[PDB]
Protein backbone atom coordinates (compact mmCIF):
# COMPACT_ATOMS: atom_id res chain seq x y z
CA UNK A 1 0.00 0.00 0.00
CA UNK A 2 2.88 2.29 0.61
CA UNK A 3 2.14 2.35 4.57
CA UNK A 4 4.71 0.42 6.62
CA UNK A 5 5.27 -0.47 10.06
CA UNK A 6 7.78 -1.63 12.54
CA UNK A 7 8.41 -4.27 13.70
CA UNK A 8 5.95 -6.83 12.20
CA UNK A 9 6.31 -9.04 15.14
CA UNK A 10 6.71 -8.01 18.94
CA UNK A 11 6.95 -10.07 22.11
CA UNK A 12 7.21 -8.18 25.72
CA UNK A 13 6.76 -9.29 28.99
CA UNK A 14 3.94 -7.33 30.67
CA UNK A 15 4.36 -4.37 33.00
CA UNK A 16 7.08 -3.07 30.26
CA UNK A 17 6.98 -0.35 27.72
CA UNK A 18 6.78 -1.06 23.72
CA UNK A 19 7.18 1.22 21.12
CA UNK A 20 5.95 0.48 17.60
CA UNK A 21 6.65 2.78 14.43
CA UNK A 22 4.20 3.56 11.28
CA UNK A 23 5.92 5.24 7.86
CA UNK A 24 2.68 6.44 5.84
CA UNK A 25 2.57 7.38 2.59
CA UNK A 26 4.66 10.45 1.40
CA UNK A 27 2.58 13.73 1.55
CA UNK A 28 -0.29 11.79 3.15
CA UNK A 29 -1.20 14.83 5.63
CA UNK A 30 -3.56 12.43 7.70
CA UNK A 31 -2.66 9.32 9.73
CA UNK A 32 -4.46 7.03 12.33
CA UNK A 33 -3.84 4.21 14.51
CA UNK A 34 -6.56 1.37 15.11
CA UNK A 35 -6.23 -2.01 17.26
CA UNK A 36 -7.84 -5.21 16.38
CA UNK A 37 -8.01 -7.69 19.26
CA UNK A 38 -8.51 -11.75 18.21
CA UNK A 39 -11.42 -11.90 16.27
CA UNK A 40 -13.22 -8.40 15.45
CA UNK A 41 -13.52 -5.72 13.51
CA UNK A 42 -10.26 -3.03 14.52
CA UNK A 43 -11.07 -0.12 16.78
CA UNK A 44 -9.77 3.56 16.64
CA UNK A 45 -7.08 4.11 19.07
CA UNK A 46 -6.02 8.11 17.06
CA UNK A 47 -5.51 10.50 14.75
CA UNK A 48 -3.39 13.10 13.72
CA UNK A 49 -3.23 15.97 11.34
CA UNK A 50 0.31 16.78 10.26
CA UNK A 51 1.78 17.13 13.93
CA UNK A 52 -1.48 17.37 15.82
CA UNK A 53 -3.07 15.00 17.89
CA UNK A 54 -7.03 15.88 17.00
CA UNK A 55 -8.72 12.83 18.02
CA UNK A 56 -7.74 9.87 21.14
CA UNK A 57 -10.35 7.24 21.89
CA UNK A 58 -12.04 7.46 25.31
CA UNK A 59 -11.43 3.78 26.15
CA UNK A 60 -7.91 4.18 26.57
CA UNK A 61 -5.77 5.28 29.28
CA UNK A 62 -3.03 8.32 29.82
CA UNK A 63 -0.14 4.69 29.22
CA UNK A 64 -0.72 4.78 25.18
CA UNK A 65 1.35 7.70 24.24
CA UNK A 66 1.61 8.56 20.32
CA UNK A 67 3.68 10.94 18.61
CA UNK A 68 4.41 12.19 14.86
CA UNK A 69 6.99 14.89 15.46
CA UNK A 70 7.77 15.77 11.79
CA UNK A 71 4.08 15.43 10.29
CA UNK A 72 5.66 12.13 8.71
CA UNK A 73 6.50 8.91 10.66
CA UNK A 74 4.07 8.27 14.19
CA UNK A 75 5.42 6.28 17.02
CA UNK A 76 2.69 5.01 19.35
CA UNK A 77 4.23 3.73 22.77
CA UNK A 78 2.40 1.56 25.11
CA UNK A 79 3.60 1.80 28.71
CA UNK A 80 2.40 -0.64 31.32
CA UNK A 81 1.81 -3.57 28.97
CA UNK A 82 -1.15 -6.02 30.05
CA UNK A 83 -1.82 -9.11 28.85
CA UNK A 84 -5.38 -7.48 27.23
CA UNK A 85 -2.76 -5.51 25.00
CA UNK A 86 -2.15 -8.44 22.75
CA UNK A 87 -3.36 -7.31 19.22
CA UNK A 88 -2.70 -6.25 16.12
CA UNK A 89 -1.94 -2.59 16.30
CA UNK A 90 -2.42 -1.05 12.40
CA UNK A 91 -1.63 2.03 10.89
CA UNK A 92 -3.44 4.08 8.01
CA UNK A 93 -2.68 7.49 6.09
CA UNK A 94 -4.60 9.50 4.12
CA UNK A 95 -4.02 12.43 1.49
CA UNK A 96 -6.27 14.72 2.82
CA UNK A 97 -9.08 12.87 4.67
CA UNK A 98 -10.47 10.66 2.24
CA UNK A 99 -9.39 7.16 1.38
CA UNK A 100 -7.42 5.10 3.93
CA UNK A 101 -4.36 2.85 2.94
CA UNK A 102 -3.49 0.20 5.94
CA UNK A 103 -0.10 -0.97 6.79
CA UNK A 104 0.93 -3.90 7.23
CA UNK A 105 0.32 -4.05 11.36
CA UNK A 106 2.68 -5.05 14.33
CA UNK A 107 1.44 -8.01 16.11
CA UNK A 108 2.31 -7.48 19.51
CA UNK A 109 1.74 -10.42 22.47
CA UNK A 110 1.86 -9.40 25.89
CA UNK A 111 3.33 -12.50 28.38
CA UNK A 112 3.07 -12.83 32.29
CA UNK A 113 6.90 -13.97 31.52
CA UNK A 114 9.63 -14.28 29.11
CA UNK A 115 9.97 -17.67 30.42
CA UNK A 116 6.73 -18.70 29.06
CA UNK A 117 8.89 -17.98 25.39
CA UNK A 118 9.45 -21.19 23.59
CA UNK A 119 10.59 -22.32 19.88
CA UNK A 120 8.33 -25.00 17.84
CA UNK A 121 9.57 -28.19 17.52
CA UNK A 122 8.78 -29.06 14.06
CA UNK A 123 8.30 -32.53 12.29
CA UNK A 124 7.32 -34.12 9.18
CA UNK A 125 5.55 -37.38 9.39
CA UNK A 126 5.89 -39.48 5.64
CA UNK A 127 2.86 -40.62 3.14
CA UNK A 128 0.85 -43.72 4.31
CA UNK A 129 1.15 -46.90 1.72
CA UNK A 130 -2.24 -47.26 2.49
CA UNK A 131 -2.74 -43.90 0.80
CA UNK A 132 -0.13 -44.29 -2.11
CA UNK A 133 -2.30 -47.61 -2.61
CA UNK A 134 -5.67 -46.29 -2.95
CA UNK A 135 -5.16 -42.76 -4.63
CA UNK A 136 -1.79 -42.94 -5.95
CA UNK A 137 -1.50 -39.93 -4.21
CA UNK A 138 1.05 -39.02 -1.23
CA UNK A 139 0.96 -36.70 1.59
CA UNK A 140 3.33 -35.24 3.93
CA UNK A 141 2.32 -33.64 7.50
CA UNK A 142 4.15 -31.06 9.26
CA UNK A 143 3.37 -30.35 12.65
CA UNK A 144 4.60 -27.97 14.83
CA UNK A 145 4.37 -27.79 18.80
CA UNK A 146 4.77 -26.38 21.88
CA UNK A 147 5.50 -22.96 21.04
CA UNK A 148 4.77 -19.42 22.19
CA UNK A 149 3.88 -16.73 21.25
CA UNK A 150 1.52 -18.05 18.00
CA UNK A 151 4.07 -15.67 15.83
CA UNK A 152 5.11 -18.44 13.08
CA UNK A 153 5.09 -18.95 9.16
CA UNK A 154 5.36 -22.54 7.85
CA UNK A 155 6.40 -22.36 4.22
CA UNK A 156 6.87 -26.03 2.36
CA UNK A 157 10.32 -26.71 0.19
CA UNK A 158 10.66 -29.13 -2.64
CA UNK A 159 14.00 -29.77 -4.06
CA UNK A 160 15.16 -25.98 -2.49
CA UNK A 161 12.46 -24.17 -3.76
CA UNK A 162 9.08 -22.87 -2.04
CA UNK A 163 6.10 -24.40 -3.45
CA UNK A 164 2.16 -23.51 -2.86
CA UNK A 165 0.25 -25.91 -4.90
CA UNK A 166 -0.42 -28.73 -3.39
CA UNK A 167 -0.03 -27.29 0.24
CA UNK A 168 -2.44 -26.05 2.76
CA UNK A 169 -1.80 -24.96 6.88
CA UNK A 170 -4.34 -24.46 9.13
CA UNK A 171 -5.33 -20.90 8.80
CA UNK A 172 -4.61 -20.59 12.91
CA UNK A 173 -2.49 -22.17 15.89
CA UNK A 174 -4.56 -24.29 18.33
CA UNK A 175 -3.83 -24.39 22.05
CA UNK A 176 -1.87 -27.15 23.59
CA UNK A 177 -3.50 -26.06 26.92
CA UNK A 178 -6.22 -23.95 26.12
CA UNK A 179 -7.39 -23.40 29.57
CA UNK A 180 -3.77 -22.73 30.70
CA UNK A 181 -2.56 -18.94 30.76
CA UNK A 182 0.00 -18.28 28.13
CA UNK A 183 -1.02 -22.19 26.72
CA UNK A 184 1.72 -23.28 24.02
CA UNK A 185 0.43 -23.43 20.40
CA UNK A 186 0.55 -26.28 17.47
CA UNK A 187 -0.10 -25.51 13.96
CA UNK A 188 -0.02 -28.36 10.86
CA UNK A 189 0.62 -27.95 7.11
CA UNK A 190 -0.07 -30.72 4.35
CA UNK A 191 1.73 -31.00 1.22
CA UNK A 192 0.46 -33.90 -1.30
CA UNK A 193 2.68 -34.94 -4.28
CA UNK A 194 1.82 -37.68 -6.89
CA UNK A 195 2.77 -41.19 -5.50
CA UNK A 196 5.40 -41.44 -8.43
CA UNK A 197 6.87 -37.94 -6.83
CA UNK A 198 7.31 -39.33 -3.41
CA UNK A 199 8.67 -42.73 -4.15
CA UNK A 200 11.41 -41.22 -5.86
CA UNK A 201 14.45 -41.14 -3.80
CA UNK A 202 16.34 -37.93 -5.54
CA UNK A 203 13.58 -35.66 -4.33
CA UNK A 204 13.67 -33.94 -0.66
CA UNK A 205 10.74 -31.88 0.79
CA UNK A 206 11.50 -29.55 3.62
CA UNK A 207 9.06 -28.09 6.27
CA UNK A 208 10.89 -25.13 7.22
CA UNK A 209 8.76 -22.87 10.64
CA UNK A 210 10.11 -19.34 11.08
CA UNK A 211 9.21 -18.36 14.74
CA UNK A 212 9.46 -14.48 15.89
CA UNK A 213 10.79 -14.75 19.40
CA UNK A 214 13.06 -12.71 21.68
CA UNK A 215 15.13 -10.02 20.42
CA UNK A 216 19.23 -9.27 20.58
CA UNK A 217 18.69 -6.50 23.54
CA UNK A 218 15.82 -8.78 25.41
CA UNK A 219 17.58 -10.20 28.86
CA UNK A 220 17.51 -13.86 29.51
CA UNK A 221 18.52 -15.13 33.17
CA UNK A 222 16.59 -18.59 32.36
CA UNK A 223 19.52 -21.53 31.64
CA UNK A 224 17.88 -22.79 28.44
CA UNK A 225 18.62 -21.99 25.39
CA UNK A 226 17.89 -17.95 24.84
CA UNK A 227 14.36 -18.44 22.46
CA UNK A 228 15.33 -15.78 19.77
CA UNK A 229 13.54 -15.55 16.14
CA UNK A 230 14.80 -18.66 14.30
CA UNK A 231 13.59 -20.91 11.19
CA UNK A 232 13.04 -24.92 12.82
CA UNK A 233 13.06 -27.04 10.06
CA UNK A 234 12.05 -30.91 9.39
CA UNK A 235 12.61 -32.83 6.03
CA UNK A 236 12.42 -36.04 4.34
CA UNK A 237 14.02 -38.06 1.78
CA UNK A 238 11.60 -40.10 -0.93
CA UNK A 239 11.59 -43.49 -1.39
CA UNK A 240 10.32 -45.94 -3.23
CA UNK A 241 10.22 -48.30 0.62
CA UNK B 1 -23.66 8.17 17.40
CA UNK B 2 -22.91 6.32 13.57
CA UNK B 3 -23.74 3.04 13.74
CA UNK B 4 -23.01 0.30 11.61
CA UNK B 5 -24.93 -3.19 10.99
CA UNK B 6 -23.52 -5.84 8.29
CA UNK B 7 -25.73 -8.58 7.14
CA UNK B 8 -25.04 -11.71 7.23
CA UNK B 9 -23.46 -11.88 10.20
CA UNK B 10 -22.51 -15.84 8.35
CA UNK B 11 -22.26 -16.96 5.08
CA UNK B 12 -21.63 -20.34 3.28
CA UNK B 13 -20.97 -20.61 -0.09
CA UNK B 14 -20.17 -23.56 -2.64
CA UNK B 15 -17.21 -22.75 -4.89
CA UNK B 16 -18.60 -20.60 -8.08
CA UNK B 17 -21.88 -19.53 -6.22
CA UNK B 18 -22.81 -15.51 -6.25
CA UNK B 19 -23.65 -13.61 -2.61
CA UNK B 20 -24.66 -9.86 -1.59
CA UNK B 21 -23.02 -8.72 1.37
CA UNK B 22 -24.83 -5.68 3.01
CA UNK B 23 -23.60 -2.92 5.08
CA UNK B 24 -25.97 -0.44 6.62
CA UNK B 25 -25.25 2.71 8.58
CA UNK B 26 -27.51 5.09 10.74
CA UNK B 27 -26.51 8.61 9.50
CA UNK B 28 -24.59 10.42 6.44
CA UNK B 29 -20.80 9.37 6.15
CA UNK B 30 -18.06 10.89 4.09
CA UNK B 31 -16.12 7.97 3.95
CA UNK B 32 -16.70 4.14 3.73
CA UNK B 33 -14.27 1.20 2.95
CA UNK B 34 -15.11 -2.60 2.67
CA UNK B 35 -11.82 -4.44 3.40
CA UNK B 36 -11.37 -8.23 3.48
CA UNK B 37 -9.33 -9.77 6.61
CA UNK B 38 -8.04 -13.34 5.65
CA UNK B 39 -8.24 -16.56 7.91
CA UNK B 40 -4.31 -15.07 9.23
CA UNK B 41 -5.90 -11.84 10.25
CA UNK B 42 -4.40 -9.68 7.66
CA UNK B 43 -6.35 -6.59 6.36
CA UNK B 44 -6.96 -5.98 2.52
CA UNK B 45 -8.87 -2.38 1.41
CA UNK B 46 -11.32 -3.49 -1.25
CA UNK B 47 -13.13 -0.96 -2.10
CA UNK B 48 -13.65 3.03 -1.25
CA UNK B 49 -17.00 4.13 -1.91
CA UNK B 50 -19.12 6.38 -0.05
CA UNK B 51 -21.25 6.58 -3.01
CA UNK B 52 -21.58 5.25 -6.85
CA UNK B 53 -20.57 1.76 -8.21
CA UNK B 54 -17.06 0.52 -8.47
CA UNK B 55 -15.87 -2.87 -9.96
CA UNK B 56 -13.06 -5.17 -9.53
CA UNK B 57 -12.38 -8.28 -11.02
CA UNK B 58 -15.19 -10.49 -9.47
CA UNK B 59 -16.12 -8.10 -6.74
CA UNK B 60 -18.16 -4.82 -7.44
CA UNK B 61 -20.00 -2.27 -5.02
CA UNK B 62 -22.50 -0.05 -4.93
CA UNK B 63 -23.33 2.45 -2.73
CA UNK B 64 -26.97 4.21 -2.32
CA UNK B 65 -26.23 7.15 0.27
CA UNK B 66 -29.49 8.78 0.24
CA UNK B 67 -30.91 5.17 1.56
CA UNK B 68 -27.62 4.72 3.44
CA UNK B 69 -26.70 1.08 2.81
CA UNK B 70 -23.61 -0.44 0.65
CA UNK B 71 -23.57 -3.65 -1.00
CA UNK B 72 -20.54 -5.84 -1.41
CA UNK B 73 -21.33 -8.30 -4.55
CA UNK B 74 -19.16 -11.51 -5.20
CA UNK B 75 -19.14 -13.15 -7.86
CA UNK B 76 -18.08 -16.68 -9.08
CA UNK B 77 -16.47 -17.48 -5.78
CA UNK B 78 -13.55 -19.29 -4.95
CA UNK B 79 -12.07 -20.70 -1.70
CA UNK B 80 -9.50 -17.69 -1.27
CA UNK B 81 -12.23 -15.41 -1.05
CA UNK B 82 -13.29 -17.03 2.72
CA UNK B 83 -12.35 -14.63 5.67
CA UNK B 84 -14.16 -11.74 7.41
CA UNK B 85 -15.79 -8.57 5.54
CA UNK B 86 -15.56 -5.72 6.88
CA UNK B 87 -17.37 -2.18 6.30
CA UNK B 88 -16.19 0.57 8.18
CA UNK B 89 -17.94 4.44 8.20
CA UNK B 90 -16.60 7.85 9.46
CA UNK B 91 -19.13 10.44 10.88
CA UNK B 92 -20.35 13.45 9.10
CA UNK B 93 -20.43 15.04 12.46
CA UNK B 94 -16.73 15.27 13.61
CA UNK B 95 -14.01 15.89 10.68
CA UNK B 96 -11.41 13.71 11.99
CA UNK B 97 -13.04 10.74 9.52
CA UNK B 98 -12.04 7.78 12.21
CA UNK B 99 -13.64 4.91 10.40
CA UNK B 100 -16.12 2.82 12.85
CA UNK B 101 -15.92 -0.87 11.63
CA UNK B 102 -18.92 -3.17 11.62
CA UNK B 103 -18.55 -6.72 13.48
CA UNK B 104 -18.28 -8.39 9.81
CA UNK B 105 -19.62 -11.34 7.58
CA UNK B 106 -18.00 -14.11 7.63
CA UNK B 107 -17.20 -16.42 4.86
CA UNK B 108 -16.67 -19.72 4.65
CA UNK B 109 -16.29 -20.87 0.67
CA UNK B 110 -16.41 -24.73 0.31
CA UNK B 111 -14.36 -26.37 -1.95
CA UNK B 112 -15.89 -28.48 -5.20
CA UNK B 113 -14.89 -31.50 -4.57
CA UNK B 114 -14.85 -33.73 -7.83
CA UNK B 115 -15.41 -37.38 -6.25
CA UNK B 116 -14.88 -37.47 -2.14
CA UNK B 117 -13.01 -41.12 -1.02
CA UNK B 118 -13.27 -39.90 2.82
CA UNK B 119 -10.46 -42.03 4.50
CA UNK B 120 -8.14 -42.39 7.55
CA UNK B 121 -5.01 -43.00 7.34
CA UNK B 122 -1.86 -43.13 9.54
CA UNK B 123 1.65 -41.44 9.32
CA UNK B 124 4.53 -42.52 10.94
CA UNK B 125 7.57 -39.39 11.60
CA UNK B 126 10.54 -39.59 9.36
CA UNK B 127 12.77 -39.93 12.08
CA UNK B 128 11.38 -42.11 14.18
CA UNK B 129 8.45 -44.92 14.44
CA UNK B 130 7.56 -44.23 17.72
CA UNK B 131 5.69 -41.07 16.75
CA UNK B 132 2.36 -40.48 14.65
CA UNK B 133 -0.78 -38.52 13.47
CA UNK B 134 -4.13 -39.79 11.68
CA UNK B 135 -4.79 -37.90 8.74
CA UNK B 136 -8.61 -38.13 7.50
CA UNK B 137 -8.65 -36.89 4.32
CA UNK B 138 -10.46 -36.42 0.80
CA UNK B 139 -13.89 -35.65 2.49
CA UNK B 140 -16.53 -33.48 0.88
CA UNK B 141 -15.99 -29.89 2.03
CA UNK B 142 -19.42 -29.85 4.03
CA UNK B 143 -17.82 -32.63 6.26
CA UNK B 144 -17.66 -30.74 9.61
CA UNK B 145 -14.62 -31.80 12.19
CA UNK B 146 -15.01 -31.51 15.71
CA UNK B 147 -12.17 -31.36 18.68
CA UNK B 148 -11.99 -34.17 20.57
CA UNK B 149 -13.23 -34.46 24.58
CA UNK B 150 -9.46 -36.15 25.36
CA UNK B 151 -7.68 -33.35 26.39
CA UNK B 152 -4.39 -35.43 25.04
CA UNK B 153 -5.75 -35.43 21.41
CA UNK B 154 -5.69 -32.71 19.23
CA UNK B 155 -7.39 -32.36 16.33
CA UNK B 156 -7.11 -29.68 13.68
CA UNK B 157 -9.71 -27.92 11.50
CA UNK B 158 -9.76 -29.12 8.43
CA UNK B 159 -7.90 -27.07 4.91
CA UNK B 160 -8.34 -27.70 1.24
CA UNK B 161 -5.12 -27.64 -0.69
CA UNK B 162 -5.48 -27.66 -4.72
CA UNK B 163 -3.22 -29.85 -6.46
CA UNK B 164 -3.76 -27.20 -9.72
CA UNK B 165 -1.97 -29.05 -12.29
CA UNK B 166 -4.03 -32.11 -11.66
CA UNK B 167 -7.09 -29.95 -11.48
CA UNK B 168 -7.53 -31.53 -8.25
CA UNK B 169 -8.66 -30.38 -4.78
CA UNK B 170 -8.99 -31.91 -1.32
CA UNK B 171 -10.32 -31.35 2.16
CA UNK B 172 -7.73 -32.67 5.20
CA UNK B 173 -7.56 -32.30 9.36
CA UNK B 174 -4.80 -34.03 11.60
CA UNK B 175 -5.53 -35.27 14.57
CA UNK B 176 -2.55 -36.87 17.06
CA UNK B 177 -1.65 -37.21 20.59
CA UNK B 178 1.17 -37.65 23.41
CA UNK B 179 -0.83 -41.15 24.33
CA UNK B 180 1.14 -44.26 23.46
CA UNK B 181 -3.14 -45.83 23.64
CA UNK B 182 -3.57 -43.23 20.29
CA UNK B 183 -5.50 -44.88 17.52
CA UNK B 184 -6.60 -43.66 14.28
CA UNK B 185 -9.71 -45.69 14.13
CA UNK B 186 -10.64 -43.79 17.18
CA UNK B 187 -9.40 -40.40 16.95
CA UNK B 188 -11.94 -38.46 14.86
CA UNK B 189 -15.12 -40.38 17.14
CA UNK B 190 -16.49 -36.98 17.66
CA UNK B 191 -17.13 -35.95 14.07
CA UNK B 192 -20.03 -37.25 12.10
CA UNK B 193 -18.19 -38.67 9.12
CA UNK B 194 -19.37 -40.90 5.76
CA UNK B 195 -20.84 -44.46 6.71
CA UNK B 196 -18.55 -45.46 3.74
CA UNK B 197 -15.21 -43.61 4.90
CA UNK B 198 -12.46 -45.91 3.92
CA UNK B 199 -10.25 -46.98 7.33
CA UNK B 200 -7.45 -49.33 5.58
CA UNK B 201 -5.94 -52.49 7.98
CA UNK B 202 -2.36 -52.06 8.10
Amino acid sequence: TGVSQNPRHKITKRGQNVTFRCDPISEHNRLYWYRQTLGQGPEFLTYFQNEAQLEKSRLLSDRFSAERPKGSFSTLEIQRTEQGDSAMYLCASSLGGYEQYFGPGTRLTVTEDLKNVFPPEVAVFVPSEAEISHTQKATLVCLATGFYPDHVELSWWVNGKEVHSGVCTDPQPLKEQPALNDSRYALSSRLRVSATFWQDPRNHFRCQVQFYGLSENDEWTQDRAKPVTQIVSAEAWGRAD
Amino acid sequence: GIQVEQSPPDLILQEGANSTLRCNFSDSVNNLQWFHQNPWGQLINLFYIPSGTKQNGRLSATTVATERYSLLYISSSQTTDSGVYFCAVDSATSGTYKYIFGTGTRLKVLANIQNPDPAVYQLRDSKSSDKSVCLFTDFDSQTNVSQSKDSDVYITDKCVLDMRSMDFKSNSAVAWSNKSDFACANAFNNSIIPEDTFFPSP
